[PDB]
């Protein structure tokens, strides 16, 4: 008798840059450079 | 592009355009990194908001273990899940039966 | 001196000045990644325009 | 993380230092240091205090 918490995730994501790391795996990523 | 401009003003134009290209490329990189960090922090903040909101709803009746699962002392059924889901649950109704555990 | 974030073990038997590993390792990893991102030379060679 | 590890065995006084009710030895120091501590061995002794 318990309830747990969580969030959606994907098997394969996209590596994006960030302010403190390189190639962080996230769920989705759009393209800002045409 | 077809007929070449004077060489000095062409070099000035290329140097200015290269400096503007450097400024816009650095601005784009800083922008992408900053808003990716803010999106990750926003997702973490929303998860923390949901976790603490469920903790405040469950009160002393459910003690957190350090996993995200809540050990509710009362026999909290499916309607009890609905009550803690859509902001309906009251701890004062169930504290008497969940206090001794 | 071992790590950034440490512990003060007060067991009424001694003073254990230990150091954690996971959180300080994540902090050093993020900070050195930040310096690897930012502290870099330019990739564009410029030219001398004036004299 | 330390607060989640110490369920009822220790509480925050207000200055940010936990007050463990039960007897928590140097092995218990190590257990909460490398995150192997369990509440299943000292729920009752800390609850009675
Ligand atoms: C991810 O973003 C793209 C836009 O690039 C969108 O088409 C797609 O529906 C989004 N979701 C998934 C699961 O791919
Ligand atoms: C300016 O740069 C372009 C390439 O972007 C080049 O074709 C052109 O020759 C340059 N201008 C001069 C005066 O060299």
């Amino acid at each position: 008798d318990k309830i747990c918490l969580g969030h959606h995730a994907v098997s394969n994501g996209t590596k994006v840059n960030t302010l403190c790391e390189r190639g962080v795996e996230v769920v989705n990523a759009t393209e800002t450079v045409e | 592009e077809f007929t070449e401009v004077e060489k000095q003003i062409g070099n000035v134009i290329n140097w200015t355009r290269d400096s503007i290209t450097e400024v816009w490329s650095y601005n784009a990189e800083l922008l992408v990194a900053m808003e990716n960090q803010h999106t990750i922090d926003l997702a973490d903040s929303e998860m923390d908001k949901l976790y603490e909101r469920v903790k405040r709803q469950l009160r002393e009746n459910a003690e957190e273990d350090g996993t995200g699962c809540f050990e509710i002392f009362h026999k909290c059924d499916d309607d009890c899940m609905a009550s803690i889901r859509n902001n309906t649950y009251d701890h004062s109704k169930y504290r008497e039966e969940a206090m001794q555990n | 001196i071992d790590g950034w974030y440490g512990f003060r073990h007060q067991n009424a038997q001694g003073e254990g000045t230990a150091a954690d590993y996971k959180s300080t390792q994540s902090a050093i990893d993020c900070i050195t990644g930040k310096l690897n991102r930012l502290i870099e030379k330019t990739n564009q060679q410029f030219e001398l325009i004036d004299n």
